[PDB]
């Protein structure tokens, strides 16, 4: 199916802080990927973002019952919706679950990849260090990134390259809003 | 409670 | 910010495909099914806490139709521009021989929002149990969507995600294998 697509996308955007003592409304229009148009509560009018949307600026902001519903929307939509879904999105906590498990950066070499992995957890902020010894080793660590999958859970692997010497062990620790204490997972050689 | 919705408007024609 | 909270909606032609969605710092809260007009919360739990009057995603599905014809005409039938997407298949969690795990196909960064996209066992078509999401949105305005397989993990099973995508010359297929 090689036949032209037309594409027509629209997003209302609420961003909180400090709850919901600050609020903003950002009402988007695009057309094929292109934004042409928006209301930003900052402003409290349409503006064109490209010339192809300005028609439609000069015509909404020519309604003044229609921007008067945009200009109430951090109370009537954004805050309101805040309340709605408050105690099971910002009040989600879901523990992280933290293992350690040896692996490799060349398959023909002994085992220099202490993996930390850390799966399941919500919100997606989060702090993983290593320790040798009690020592924090900061050099020769690499990371798939936060890991997001798509289910409310997070999920990172933490990878230590290192050679392992008999006798010593290994600390994986992890912080996370869930927690007012680091996790810590030891691993020795 | 209930989600609200913004009310989406058709350009102008 | 502290939250983010984002209602996304879009509409679709020829496909004549439409959604309706609201997003919370990058998880889905609901969708509109169009086809049952009903919404279909992504937590089975997020239904025993709150609700949402469908008819108003119809009604803005309606309103999207309408601006998708008058935009069209403006831009003198101006088509999109195909983004292909980046693939990555992941597990749930640590794999253990006989323990049970989910493959996820994270299909990112595309437009069009239309996608095919199948689960391979050992290069077969598999479907037992699979789920998706609807089209997730993104800062830069494409798409995200992930796929799940549950699986038992063993030494002969091996898999793949296809994804089909009309900014693809050829499938794209992302491998998943047991870590030795
Ligand atoms: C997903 O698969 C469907 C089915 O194979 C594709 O739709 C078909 O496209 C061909 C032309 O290439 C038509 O002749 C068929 O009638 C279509 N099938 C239908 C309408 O059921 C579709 O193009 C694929 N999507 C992507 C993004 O590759
Ligand atoms: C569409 O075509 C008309 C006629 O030439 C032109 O004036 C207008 O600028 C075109 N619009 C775009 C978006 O190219």
């Amino acid at each position: 199916d090689t036949r032209p697509r037309f594409l027509e996308y629209s997003t209302s955007e609420c961003h909180f802080f400090n709850g919901t003592e600050r609020v903003r409304f950002l009402e988007r229009y695009f057309h094929n990927q292109e934004e042409n148009v928006r209301f930003d509560s900052d402003v409290g009018e349409y503006r064109a973002v490209t010339e192809l949307g300005r028609p439609d600026a000069e015509y909404w902001n020519s309604q003044k019952d229609l921007l008067e519903q945009r200009r109430a929307a951090v109370d009537t939509y954004c805050r309101h919706n805040y309340g709605v879904g408050e105690s099971f999105t910002v009040q989600r906590r879901v523990h992280p679950k933290v293992t350690v498990y040896p692996s490799k950066t060349q398959p023909l070499q002994h085992h220099n990849l202490l993996v930390c992995s850390v799966s399941g957890f919500y919100p997606g902020s989060i702090e993983v260090r290593w320790f040798r010894n009690g020592q924090e080793e900061k050099t020769g660590v690499v990371s798939t990134g936060l890991i997001h999958n798509g289910d409310w859970t997070f999920q990172t692997l933490v990878m230590l390259e290192t050679v392992p010497r008999s006798g010593e062990v290994y600390t994986c620790q992890v912080e996370h809003p869930s927690v007012t204490s680091p996790l810590t997972v030891e691993w020795r050689a | 409670g209930v989600y609200a919705t913004r009310s989406s408007a058709v350009r102008l024609r | 910010e502290e939250h983010v909270i984002i209602q996304a909606e879009f509409y679709l032609n020829p496909d004549q495909s439409g959604e309706f969605m609201f997003d919370f710092d990058g998880d889905e809260i609901f969708h509109v099914d169009m086809a049952k007009k009903e919404t279909v919360w992504r937590l089975e739990e997020f239904g025993r806490f709150a609700s949402f009057e469908a008819q108003g995603a119809l009604a803005n599905i309606a309103v999207d139709k309408a601006n998708l014809e008058i935009m069209t005409k403006r831009s003198n039938y101006t088509p999109i521009t195909n983004v292909p997407p980046e693939v990555t298949v992941l597990t749930n969690s640590p794999v253990e021989l006989r323990e049970p795990n989910v493959l996820i196909c994270f299909i990112d960064k595309f437009t069009p929002p239309v996608v095919n996209v199948t689960w391979l066992r050992n290069g077969k078509p598999v479907t037992t149990g699979v789920s998706e999401t609807v089209f997730l949105p993104r800062e830069d305005h494409l798409f995200r969507k992930f796929h799940y397989l549950p699986f038992l993990p063993s030494t002969e099973d091996v898999y793949d995600c296809r994804v089909e995508h009309w900014g693809l010359d050829e499938p794209l297929l992302k491998h998943w294998e047991f870590d030795t």
